[PDB]
């Protein structure tokens, strides 16, 4: 097993390989004094590093290349009236948990009163949470209480414009996909969250100017049934095919309609033999929705294992919201959403900002009021997702520093490169407000 | 070969890895590989659930400069469920409660307040000295040169002083201790020097291998040149990257006892505790600093460890660690 002291410092080195690592460091130091300011620069700029925590493998790469729970909380120092608001919110939630309905409506009215005199992000968070608790309180005995929906079409694109969460996710997924599409003749891409298809044009454009020629590109899209009863996937395919005629590469499209992902099968996708065409699976904010169904995520993971792809990109939200106790989930969501609402304060006022705020409010309302299979906002953390994936036959695909650099460069254009910071953990990436990780991106592969 | 006989194997591995990495991130022109440095840095996150009697959380004390701070406090004795946010700033209890304001090292370039090496050092300080620890995330160089770091330290000191739940129930005042290591010693010295004329009262200073220097070469530099994980060519790189362009190493930020500095005689300076490593490169400069403090009339205790190197306080597997921790605990709770 690993030695304890380095394990707590942040370096995974086994106790029986201490002498080997020391000798490797001594060898690396020797040939760094003979090499001039050229070699060192060649290691600084050209070569790419993988898994810096594993000292043994990192040192091997350098040597061979040179000589060929935990709940984080952030307190913004701008609150001077919100203490009463948080007391009222917690009291209302506790009263709900103990069947104290009349007290709950009393506190809801009190919350409505106090939030009027406040300002900033806390007022919006309080308003949305008060509405969520009122909707919760509207579910006693009357069996005629409807809900809302998720218009992920006109709102998610507005969120894309407002916020860097989708751009960062798309960029990292595209960087990971391209690295695994080197040397292959024909490629195939399966998307579990086709939506509007605003991440594929960039990937195709980057793939066309490659050293060797643009490979054949085939794309299969899966989406929920349309709200207005139209053929949106056909239109998306038409635009993508039109954009693929200026890259000197073939293009194919396919549309799929399914209420969930648990009813899909590997036979419906019409997969060509793997030896002649690679397959890539992509998912952006679409895996946590199957946590409510009992046995849907295991079915989807089994289908993915049967597909046998070369890479599997997953982007999710980094927070624990699947706790059985209502109070703990309420507190966690309260803090996470408070931090997400405080990060959109410096953005200039625009219609896109309002639309993203409405999207977040709908998320809060669905996460709090609804219970059972109707609840789709079941977020988890990196450890939980890794435990879920590890019992299926998937291995972690450690991302490269080059992606770190590109993500940081693309993140410096937003708010003059302030607030948002990238980090790394077990071969994964994280986009967060200062020291609070909000969304993680990871890639997996067959074991 | 000589370094392997004065330190344990795992400390040697850690320090050698740090030196090799910082070798490959340094460029002769003067620029720094910031993106690669952040990729290679190992960090942790705040955790409000008490682990081994300590919990922590982050505070954003200034937004115009993105100034962060991590606060560590001991676990509550009268609270079964994990703490939340209303109880985070809960008024402390006891007659006297120390507050340690900590600045991390790294020659104004490496590491950060959220790094695991300093999160562990601060947790051990809380566990042993039994007090409150506030870690500061100051601006690094060469992106932000002199004096961004002293300004960040001053703002953090004002924020710590102005709090009301950090006070004491004996004299309605806060007990503030300044601490640091490597560049943290320099920051603490300058923050105390600027705090002596503002009115804020500081109880003491804790300097763990402070990073000072001058213009003339000492015998320690000639003899220990690059033989104990510290060379002279990289000391000049760090001093050039931090000090303003066109200034030598006789600037007051480098040599406190320089002809261009103000005398410490007749000036309100707190009691100090200087820890000096015998086997480090810049040993004579630290001893000269302690001698100057003694001569100026200020109180100062010198702890010279004859066989200690840099980074002897990052692992508990040596004998200097316990001695230094006991001395710090007796220094604070006196
Ligand atoms: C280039 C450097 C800078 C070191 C010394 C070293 O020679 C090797 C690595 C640095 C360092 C790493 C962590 C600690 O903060 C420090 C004081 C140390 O012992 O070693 C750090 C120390 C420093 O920042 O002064």
């Amino acid at each position: 097993m690993d030695d304890e002291l380095l394990a707590v410092l942040g370096y995974k080195v086994r106790s029986s390989e201490m002498a080997e690592v020391a000798l490797k460091l001594e060898q690396l130091e020797t040939m760094m004094s003979n090499v001039q300011e050229d070699g060192l620069s060649h290691l600084a700029t050209d070569t790419v590093h993988y898994n810096p925590s594993e000292l043994y493998s990192w040192l091997d790469n350098m040597l061979s290349e040179l000589n060929p729970s935990t709940r984080s909380v952030i307190l913004v120092d701008s609150q001077e009236n919100g203490v009463r608001l948080v007391h009222a919110l917690m009291a209302c939630a506790e009263a709900i948990q103990q069947n104290n309905l009349t007290l709950a409506e009393a506190l809801v009215k009190q919350i409505g009163c106090l939030a009027v005199s406040q300002a900033g992000a806390m007022r919006k968070v309080a308003t949305y949470f008060a509405e969520a608790l009122a909707r919760r309180i509207y579910r006693l005995s009357p069996p005629q209480n409807q809900i809302d929906h998720c218009l992920s079409d006109t709102l998610q694109m507005h969120f894309y414009e407002t916020c860097p969460y989708l751009k960062f996710a798309h960029f990292t997924a595209n960087q990971a996909i391209l690295e695994a599409f080197e040397g292959k003749k024909r490629v195939h891409v399966i998307d579990f969250s086709m939506n509007q298809g605003l991440q594929w044009p960039a990937l195709m454009q980057a793939l066309a100017l490659r050293e060797g020629g643009p490979p054949t590109f085939r794309l299969t899209g899966i989406g929920p049934p349309a709200p207005d009863n139209s053929d949106h996937l056909h239109e998306v395919g038409c635009k993508l095919a039109q954009l693929a005629e200026a890259i000197h590469v073939e293009f194919e499209y396919r549309g799929f309609v399914a209420n969930s992902l648990a009813d899909l099968d590997a036979s419906m996708l019409e997969l060509r033999p793997s030896d002649t065409e690679a397959v890539a699976v992509n998912s952006v904010f679409e895996l946590h929705k199957l946590l409510g169904r009992p046995g849907g995520i295991e079915k989807v993971l089994g289908v993915v294992k049967q597909i046998k792809p070369v890479i599997f990109t997953v982007v999710e939200q980094e927070s624990n919201h699947n706790g059985p106790v209502f109070l703990d989930r309420f507190t966690e969501s309260l803090h996470y959403y408070s931090t997400l609402f405080d990060s959109l304060e410096g953005v200039p006022n625009s219609q896109d900002k309002v639309m993203s705020e409405v999207y977040l409010g709908k998320q809060i309302c669905n996460l709090v009021a609804c219970e059972g299979p109707d609840r789709v906002e079941r977020h988890e953390t990196l450890s939980q997702w890794g435990n879920r994936f590890g019992s299926s036959g998937l291995a972690p695909a450690h991302l490269g520093s080059n992606a770190f650099k590109q993500a940081s460069m693309l993140l410096s254009v937003f708010n003059s490169g302030q607030g948002y910071r990238v980090e790394e953990s077990n071969g994964c990436l994280m986009l967060g407000w200062h020291t609070r990780p909000l969304i993680t991106t990871s890639a997996w592969k067959l074991s | 070969i000589e370094s392997r006989t004065v330190v344990p194997l795992n400390t040697w591995v850690l320090i050698s890895n740090f030196k090799v990495a910082y070798n490959i991130l340094r460029r002769p022109d003067g620029t720094f590989n910031r993106h690669l440095a952040e990729y290679l840095d190992r960090k942790v996150t705040a955790n409000a659930n008490p682990v081994d009697g300590v919990f922590s959380f982050d505070v954003l004390i200034d937004r115009r400069i993105n100034l962060l701070s991590r606060v560590y406090r001991p676990a509550y004795a009268d609270q079964e469920q994990p703490p939340s946010i209303l109880d985070l700033e809960k008024p402390v209890d006891g007659d006297i409660v120390p507050v340690i304001l900590f600045f991390h090292g790294g020659s104004f370039a490496h590491s950060s307040a959220n790094s695991a090496i300093y999160d562990t050092l601060c947790r051990r300080l809380v566990g042993l000295c039994k007090c409150v620890v506030v870690s500061v995330n100051y601006r690094r160089a060469p992106e932000n040169p002199y004096p961004c770091a002293y300004d960040d330290g001053w703002i953090a000191l004002n924020w710590v002083n102005s709090r009301s739940w950090l006070k004491s129930k004996k004299d309605s005042k806060v007990h503030i201790f300044l601490a640091g290591d490597s560049s943290g010693g320099n920051i603490a010295h300058n923050v105390a020097l600027r705090a002596g004329e503002s009115g804020i009262d500081v109880l003491g200073n804790i300097l763990l291998n402070p990073m000072f220097g001058g213009n003339e070469r000492t015998e320690s530099e000639k003899s220990l040149d690059g033989k104990y994980f510290v060379t002279v060519r990289d000391r000049d790189w760090y001093w050039k990257a931090f000090l303003p362009e066109g200034e030598d190493r006789e600037h007051p930020a480098c040599n406190p006892f320089s002809p261009r500095g103000k005398s410490l005689e007749g000036v309100s300076f707190p009691k100090s505790l200087v820890v000096v490593a015998g086997l480090d490169l810049i040993r004579d400069w630290q001893l000269a600093y302690a001698e100057g403090l003694k001569k100026a009339g200020q109180e100062v205790k010198l702890m010279h460890l004859e066989k200690a190197t840099v980074g002897f306080y990052l692992l508990p597997n040596n004998n200097h660690f316990h001695n230094v921790m006991d001395e710090i605990s007796a220094f604070v709770n006196a």
